[PDB]
């Protein structure tokens, strides 16, 4: 038994998207499909539910009419369509199954796909050295995630701490990594296809 | 209507094989339609107890729970070194379902003295027109701390995840201002 | 009205 | 540990039930045991009795303006709750003892035995053209206080509650179900061979039926279309023999079988209630008040053939129809069971 899904990406707010989640190893009829989203730093939030056997549809209060759900019995796949995207709808969405006879929780879960909504475009990283013991490299004004940053092409990972990237009010992302050198940086941005190497000395 | 969720406590820390109890509160009485879930950071959620009393297959017997009216409690016999994650309280007898606020679990250690480091903006950053001052706080305990800026708002704080190497934390806060503001002080 | 559960004690 | 209870509208008479559903193991049934709680000072001269009855009820109970059920009493039982009766049958039960501990002196236990020759709780689907609920056999517990058994019933005194009786699937699989049919022509020796088989004899609701059909059309006619369907049979017996059969699921394939050819295939058919929300006469599992359920579970008869014609009997069959050109259509049938598994 496995769960797979696809359809993630970045969409401009106010548009629409289609998500898919195929089911294998069980039956769509003898179960129900639930959709749940997980915002960064916030708990999982249920959005909608389908009951193929009973032919009933349910949605959350915040997505009444905006969000639609569908499923084809032949392919054992469920599809949900959402419209009029807003900035607060970005989260990581999951598709899960529940035993129809009877309800006993959500035993099986998919690996889950992230949903990002914003008007920001792709931006290359900007490496800013940080010198005075310790030394660090600062990457700011980049989009989108992720960025692979290594020190001296990953020569030594000892004393290296990389902090998670944050989203400031400008709409861009920024992270940093500091290496501890009491005595005495290569960053790659795969989505932007940018590699930057910098060296900082006191 | 909607049923309020009140988990307690929000998040505490303990040692290996300790007495840890997690309580769940609901604004309306629910008979037994209560489920317990645990989600490791960055992974998929997984239930532990369904119907508030049934232990799911492939789960250690150390987990158990009980009900007293609207009071729901989770009990763990001994804390495994891999059970440090978040837990959620769920009820499923009314439409719609309401989820818990999350109960992160972390390992406790001794107080660690931090390292104070101040880094001025670089020459390239100086020519960029934006001035940022970043203060580094590494190898400290506990997570909560108070550091003042005076040379103030418009500052971003970033703390990493619990480092298993020394059970300590690292903090990085940056104060971003303009060149005119930076040179004023 | 309707039905309801209750305490068992002991 | 939790325990259901129901109280009189006046709030003075209250009855406690530890279970809402009961099951039969083809040889014994779980006894109906409970305790009635009441202070004798309220009555001070009357007597308390609790009665078990099963009836063939039709329509609803919310004071509908229409002729109500043809109230046939299939079986009625009575027990003297107060004044207290002797110890049997045979001892007090464990849960009754615990409840007597919880309450004290004013706790009065009662015991009941369900005869093995009783039907299962089923309810026919009401029709949109009709009004209110529909016909169906139901169980009911009634407790009341009166000086005489034949005293007039009172709304404040009597209390009514509904219970259910259901069966569960045995763990022993049966013989493999299969069927065959060979039909020749009027004069020529050429024939038409068809065989149907199923994966198992017992399935679960929502699980597809993978019917295996093989056609050996070593004939001269051409089979136009093929139809596969499952039929639901509901035996209605009150004083006359009756049976109301309605199709539930139908699947058709536009497949042509050429003469002098062999064609075998496996097809999927799934019974579900979503597409038949309006079909009158459909049989459904017993509900509590009005809640929806799945299709009527196939009740299995006990080992003894006896009579057991005291209500509604249900069974399921599958039929495959071959549309043969210029007549000569041949269909085969196969019975099978479909009902819920045993929970834990």
């Amino acid at each position: 038994v496995q769960l797979v899904e696809s359809g993630g990406g970045l969409v401009q707010p106010g548009g629409s998207l289609r998500l898919s989640c195929a089911a294998s190893g069980f039956n769509v009829y003898s179960s129900s499909i639930h959709w749940v989203r997980q915002a960064p730093g916030k708990g999982l939030e249920w959005v909608a539910s389908i009951s193929s056997y009973y032919g009933y549809t349910y949605y959350a209060d915040s997505v009444k009419g905006r969000f639609t759900i569908s499923a084809d019995t032949s392919k054992n796949t469920a599809y949900l369509q959402m419209n009029s995207l807003r900035a607060e709808d970005t989260a990581v969405y999951y598709c899960a199954r529940s035993r129809q006879f009877w309800y006993s929780g959500l035993d099986y879960w998919g690996q889950g796909t992230l949903v990002t909504v914003s008007s920001a475009s792709t931006k290359g990283p900007s490496v800013f050295p940080l010198a005075p013991a310790a030394l660090g490299c600062l990457v700011k004004d980049y989009f989108p995630e992720p960025v692979t940053v290594s020190w001296n092409s990953g020569a030594l990972t000892s004393g290296v701490h990389t902090f998670p990237a944050v989203l400031q009010s400008s709409g861009l992302y920024s992270l940093s990594s500091v290496v501890t050198v009491p005595s005495s940086c290569n960053v790659n941005h795969k989505p932007s296809n940018t590699k930057v190497d910098k060296k900082v000395e006191p | 209507s909607d049923i309020q969720m009140t988990q307690s406590p929000s998040s505490l820390s303990a040692s290996v094989g300790d007495r840890v109890t997690i309580t769940c509160r609901a604004s309306q009485s629910v008979s037994s339609a209560v489920a317990w879930y645990q989600q490791k950071p960055g992974k998929a959620p997984k239930l532990l107890i369904y119907s508030a009393s049934s232990l799911y297959s492939g789960v250690p017997s150390r987990f158990s729970g009980s009900r007293s009216g609207t009071d729901f409690t989770l009990t763990i016999s001994s804390l495994q070194p891999e059970d440090f994650a978040t837990y959620y309280c769920q009820q499923y007898k009314y439409v719609p379902v309401t989820f818990g606020q999350g109960t992160k679990v972390e390992i406790k250690r001794t107080v660690a003295a931090p390292s104070v480091f101040i880094f001025p903006p670089s020459d390239s950053q100086l020519k960029s027109g934006t001035a940022s001052v970043v203060c580094l706080l590494n190898n400290f305990y506990p997570r909560e701390a108070k550091v003042q800026w005076k040379v103030s708002g418009n500052s971003q704080e970033s703390v990493t995840e619990q480092d298993s190497k020394d059970s300590t934390y690292s903090l990085s806060s940056t104060l971003t201002l303009s060149k005119a503001d930076y040179e004023k002080h | 009205s309707f039905t309801r559960s209750t305490v068992d004690t002991m | 540990t939790r325990v259901f209870k129901k109280s009189s509208p006046n709030g003075k008479l209250t009855v406690y039930l530890g279970k809402r559903d009961f099951v039969d193991h083809l040889d014994k049934v779980d006894p109906v045991d409970g305790v009635v709680l009441v202070d004798p000072d309220y009555l001070k001269d009357r007597k308390v009795f609790v009665t078990l009855t099963v009836a063939f009820r039709y329509g609803r109970e919310d004071c509908d303006v229409l002729g109500l059920s043809f109230r046939k009493d299939l079986f009625i039982a009575n027990y003297q709750a107060f004044p207290p009766t002797p110890n049997p049958p045979r001892p007090p039960t464990r849960l009754q003892e615990r409840l007597l501990r919880k309450l004290g002196q004013h706790a009065h236990p009662f015991f009941f035995t369900i005869p093995q020759n009783l039907p299962s709780s089923v309810t026919l689907q009401p029709g949109p053209e009709d009004t209110g609920k529909a016909l169906g056999v139901d169980f009911e517990i009634r407790a009341f206080v009166a000086k005489s058994l034949e005293e007039k019933s009172h709304k404040r005194n009597s209390v009514r509650l509904v219970i259910r009786k259901v069966q569960f699937a045995p763990e022993k699989p049966g013989p493999q179900p299969s069927a065959e049919t060979t039909r020749h022509f009027l004069m020529s020796d050429r024939s038409l061979h068809l065989e149907a088989s199923l994966d198992k004899e017992l399935y679960y609701h929502g699980e597809p039926l993978n019917v295996n059909v093989h056609v050996t059309n070593n004939s001269t006619k051409t089979v136009k279309k093929i139809k596969v369907s499952v039929r639901q049979y509901a035996d209605i017996v009150l004083f006359s023999t009756a049976q109301y059969k309605v199709p539930v699921a139908q699947v058709e394939q536009d497949d042509q079988v050429s003469p002098s050819s062999t064609f075998s295939k496996v097809y999927t058919i799934t019974p579900f209630l979503a597409n038949n929300r309006e079909k009158r006469g459909l049989a459904l599992d017993g509900k509590l008040k009005h809640e929806d359920t799945n299709l009527a579970s196939s009740t299995i008869v006990k080992e003894g053939a006896n009579k057991e014609v005291l209500g509604i009997l249900v069974s399921y069959r599958v039929k495959v129809k071959l549309v043969v050109s210029r007549g000569g259509d041949v269909s085969v049938e196969l019975p099978f069971v479909l009902m819920h598994p045993k929970p834990h």
